[PDB]
């Protein structure tokens, strides 16, 4: 029942790492209605207009020496320095993943099976997984629901298996995470 | 922020001599530093500001400070001292976190360059009244300071710089005065150390 | 003149809510009450960053504030005591940390307004001696007798306020050191040359301006009512 | 390899709502929570190694209202369009008989950052251990928002995530069963 | 160890 017209602003300060702290870029944007509208980029050394609503400010702010050279000195005292305040719990943030790996259909020996690995509460993003048969890899009929982002510092990914499950075959589901120092294995035995 | 330390509230510098006031501070963060003076009769003016944007900042007037942060040092220096620069300085800083915190101020005192010092004693009378009068003490160099009184009923103020204009003088003096009948210029100053050669003119 | 104080000068008894008012006409989302002491430097009491925002700073006891404008921010002494006497800067501070200083509130704070004396003014004549031993010719201001300890002394010639050659002392003195409600006494120089003092049309007052009572205030004593008052004396010119 | 630290800050007329958060590689790190003046860390370790003064977003936010009124102006009062969400429904975990889970209603691409999440169990609203995130930020300058529903898994109920913005027709209704 | 923000400007007015 709420008829009245919005009026939005957004203000982005956006740190870009690179090698760490060895290449630093910032970006501060002024956004009205959705559109931006002025920006700093670290790379420019000034304030630009992104549209002709933002010309007035981007030129009363460069003519403001002075604040240009501490918005300059920003990529140090702001980036640089939050980077540092944050890495032991977001760069270094290392959660191992719960993996499990189960059958989708229950069905006797010699039918057409998809086999499940569930992988999921793991952070960084960063994840190998990887299906064998026997020992050997198996880069055929493996397709993954790809990586999904659950919005608690945690990821989530589903990777399938299409195969035909014969009387001796151990299948395994092997995944390699940055939390851990060698591939995790779980099996699955027919 | 978190702290700033200047040391000494009261300081003294020659005439023409290099200013050098010390700050050092206390922050967790690369900080804002500021240096204030409170010129007499006055409020606060900015004199210079530390942004990260460069360790020398330039004030008005010949200021200059340089940031060191291996001592975590901010002092304000200026070429040469001039009475004008009689006032109280204040360093601060902001932890990046939107308020000033300052140091505790310290006050600095110019010494006049005293080419001829004359040292003498002078009663001066009430002009309306011939039986009313002070004692002035003046026109002696640094190297004297004034005591205060021993005697409850005698009072003395500190030397004070006087500067006339119309001259190109600048001189020291102190007041005395009593209510006592025992009271004369010639006794007012027993308790300072004054120069061996004061003028005492004849009553 | 973006930061405007008022009062500039205030004198309280003890135990009443006091209020201080700042206003600002650069549309300054930040502003903040300092008060400044000997020795101490600035210490924050109240910071605002926004209408009806309220932080409490390093002192903020016996303190409160309210920012019901963004022009306007207000202190109160919530109950004075006597060392609430001090001098209180606001400020406003813009968006990259450039801070506008209000002239500042000196307030004094006193247990007795009994005690309230406004001073009592003479002007002492060069000596005769200077002059001749140095051709220049210094005039004493003293100003006694007075209290509060809350006063501004200028010296005026030829009716025109005159700040070269004067030297006034930077703080009062005690008459009765011993008494926490001692009154004051002050001095202050002018020197000129001896052929100006020597002129009989040269006219020199000593004015101090006495901050007391107010017409609010209620005066019970038979001598006349300390009001905030000019207190004057003159001298001059001689030729002998 | 790179990394992206945002400050993400917005001022909403005439809902007069602001927020102010720091945001790591598209997660949330902390918000301020402005009638509190707290920051609050997204996960409780975070605290335990780092601080944020809070009270200082309220001077931002006292600055993004004055610009928000004086781009306003220059506009000439031009609204915003809104832009309608669009809302998954799924869980952090694989989701297993009579093992507490939580349920996600994901809302993604909308703009002005206001909407109405309901939870339905069965067709009946259900508010039991219900949280939510802040609006985050998103490259197109649209926004994000994650509510949760903490459960345990049955086969005999079922799920609804209601979402009500301005740039719908009609409410968004996202199901969710055991399967 | 402590976050800091960057200032939002005030624009042309």
């Amino acid at each position: 029942g709420d008829t009245r017209p919005r009026f939005l602003w957004q203000l982005k300060f956006e740190c870009h790492f690179f090698n760490g702290t060895e290449r630093v870029r910032l970006l501060e944007r002024c956004i009205y209605n959705q559109e931006e509208s002025v920006r700093f980029d670290s790379d420019v050394g000034e304030y630009r207009a992104v549209t002709e609503l933002g010309r007035p400010d981007a030129e009363y702010w460069n003519s403001q020496k002075d604040l240009l050279e501490q918005r300059r000195a920003a990529v140090d005292t702001y980036c640089r320095h939050n980077y540092g305040v944050g890495e032991s719990f977001t760069v270094q943030r290392r959660v191992e993943p719960k993996v499990t790996v189960y059958p989708s259909k229950t069905q006797p020996l010699q039918h057409h099976n998809l086999l499940v690995c569930s992988v999921s509460g793991f952070y960084p993003g960063s994840i190998e997984v990887r299906w064998f048969r026997n020992g050997q890899e198996e880069k055929a009929g493996v397709v993954s629901t790809g990586l999904i982002q659950n919005g608690d510092w945690t990821f989530q990914t589903l990777v399938m298996l299409e195969t035909v499950p014969r009387s001796g075959e151990v299948y395994t589901c092997q995944v390699e995470h940055p939390s851990v120092t060698s591939p995790l294995t779980v099996e699955w035995r027919a | 922020a978190q702290s700033v330390t200047q040391l000494g509230s009261h300081v003294s510098v020659s005439e023409g001599a290099l200013v050098l006031l010390r700050c050092n501070y206390s922050s967790s963060v690369p900080p804002y530093l500021f240096w204030y003076v409170q010129y007499p009769n006055q409020g606060l003016q900015l004199l210079l500001k530390y942004t990260s944007a460069a360790t020398l900042v330039k004030g008005i007037n010949g200021f200059e400070a340089e940031f060191k942060k291996s001592e975590t040092s901010f002092h304000l220096t200026k070429p040469s001292a001039h009475m004008s620069d009689a006032a109280e300085y204040f360093c601060a800083v902001s932890e990046q976190d939107d308020k000033i915190i300052f140091g505790k101020g310290t006050r600095l005192h110019i010494l006049p360059n005293i080419q001829n010092p004359d040292p003498a004693v002078y009663q001066l009378r009430d002009s309306k009244s011939s039986d009313k009068s002070v004692c002035l003490f003046t026109d002696f160099d640094s190297q004297t300071n004034v005591s205060q009184s021993k005697d409850s009923d005698v009072y003395i103020t500190d030397k004070c710089v006087l500067d006339m204009r119309s001259m190109d003088f600048k001189s020291n003096s102190a007041v005395a005065w009593s209510n006592k009948s025992d009271f004369a210029c010639a006794n007012a100053f027993n308790n300072s150390i004054i120069p061996e050669d004061t003028f005492f003119p004849s009553p | 003149a973006d930061v405007t104080q008022t009062p500039r000068n205030r004198i309280t008894k003890t135990g009443k809510r006091i209020m201080l008012e700042c206003s600002q006409t650069k549309g300054h989302d930040r502003m903040y009450w300092y008060r400044q002491d000997p020795g101490l430097g600035l210490r924050l009491i109240y910071y605002s960053f926004d209408v009806k925002d309220i932080n409490k700073g390093e002192i903020s006891d016996g303190y409160s504030v309210s920012r019901q404008a963004q022009a306007k921010f207000s202190l109160s002494l919530e109950s004075a005591i006597p060392n609430q006497t001090a001098l209180y800067f606001c400020a406003t501070s813009d968006e990259s940390y450039g801070y506008t200083f209000g002239s500042g509130t000196r307030l004094t704070v006193v247990e007795d307004l009994n005690k309230v004396s406004p001073p009592e003014v003479a002007v002492f004549e060069p000596s005769e001696a200077e002059i001749s031993h140095t051709q220049k010719a210094t005039l004493v201001c003293l100003a006694t007798g007075f209290y509060p300890d809350h006063v501004e002394l200028s010296w005026w010639v030829n009716g025109k306020e005159v700040h070269s050659g004067v030297c006034t002392d930077p703080q009062p003195l005690k008459e009765q050191p011993a008494l926490n409600d001692s009154r004051y006494a002050l001095s202050s120089r002018l020197r000129v040359s001896a052929t100006f003092w020597q002129n009989p049309r040269n006219h020199f007052r000593c004015q101090v301006q006495f901050y007391g009572l107010s017409e609010n205030d209620e005066w019970t004593q038979d001598r006349a009512k300390p009001v905030t008052q000019i207190v004057s004396a003159e001298a001059w010119g001689r030729a002998d | 390899e790179e990394h992206v630290i945002i400050q993400a800050e917005f001022y909403l007329n005439p809902d007069q709502s602001g927020e102010f958060m720091f945001d790591f590689d598209g997660d949330e790190i902390f918000h301020v929570d402005m009638a509190k003046k707290e920051t609050v860390w997204r996960l409780e370790e975070f605290g335990r190694f780092a601080s944020f003064e809070a009270q200082g977003a309220l001077a931002n936010i006292a600055v993004d209202k004055a610009n928000l009124e004086i781009m306003t102006k220059r506009s000439n009062y031009t609204p915003i369009t809104n832009v309608p969400p669009e809302v998954t429904v799924l869980t952090n975990s694989p989701v297993e008989l009579r093992e507490p889970n939580v349920l996600i209603c994901f809302i993604d691409k909308f703009t002005p950052p206001v909407v109405n999440v309901t939870w339905l169990r069965n067709g009946k609203p259900v508010t039991t251990g219900v949280s939510e995130t802040v609006f985050l930020p998103r490259e197109d300058h649209l926004f994000r928002k994650f509510h949760y529903l903490p459960f345990l898994p049955s086969t005999e109920d079922v799920y609804d995530c209601r979402v009500e913005h301005w740039g719908l027709d009609e409410p968004l209704l996202k199901h969710w069963e055991f399967d | 160890p402590k976050y800091v923000k960057q200032n939002t400007l005030k624009l042309a007015r």
